[PDB]
């Protein structure tokens, strides 16, 4: 309803994103939407628009995580370098917790993911885990085991540190220090 | 940004 040409912009980005990238959108907006959206992910953005929570800046952030600087130029005419300085302020439409996990996974390469699994075996004890699963999948995997919680990570920093990824560890610290969001019912 | 986001 409300027609608006904003629907067209939303539709176009869905087609451009790969099935792998499309998963990230659900993950990032997972907190915002309890998967209330029908099976089609196209409707995911549609329901967000209705809530009025869909900001263009958010779309820029969403496209950036999936490493789609190319689409930024075509859809929002946003410079790739502009995103780097813009995100410097580290603004988040939704809790940084969900974005933090997606962003970190993006930084890690395929080899890094495999190495991370071995570290997880010691704590996980060899649970339902495989190299096939992506970094994003690993994040939700830990949720079942309740080894990682929004207000308590600890384990995440240790494993990443082993991979000699100080930058990732630093980003996590920002999140922990960003717990004073003063958000409550 | 925010100035390069308004693009919609």
């Amino acid at each position: 309803m409300g027609r608006s040409d904003s629907a067209e912009v939303i539709h176009q980005v869905e087609e451009a994103l790969d099935t792998d990238e499309k998963e990230m959108l659900l993950f990032l907006c997972r907190d915002v939407a309890i998967d209330v959206v029908p099976p089609n992910v196209r409707d995911l953005l549609d329901i967000l628009r209705e809530r009025g929570k869909l900001s263009v800046g958010d779309l820029a952030e969403l496209l950036y995580r999936v490493r789609r600087f190319d689409l930024l130029k075509r859809i929002l005419k946003m410079d790739r370098k502009a995103v780097e300085t813009h995100l410097l302020r580290n603004p988040h439409l939704v809790s940084d917790y969900r974005v933090l996990m997606a962003e970190i996974g993006e930084d890690l390469d395929k080899s890094d993911v495999s190495s991370l699994i071995g570290l997880m075996k010691d704590y996980m004890g060899r649970g339902k885990i495989s190299k096939e699963k992506s970094f994003l999948d690993l994040v939700v995997e830990l949720e079942k085991l309740n080894l990682v919680a929004p207000d308590q990570l600890d384990l995440l920093e240790k494993c990443l540190k082993n991979i000699h990824r100080i930058d990732l560890k630093t980003k996590i610290q920002k999140y922990k220090q960003l717990e004073h969001h003063h958000h409550h019912h | 940004d925010f100035s390069r986001n308004l693009y919609d």
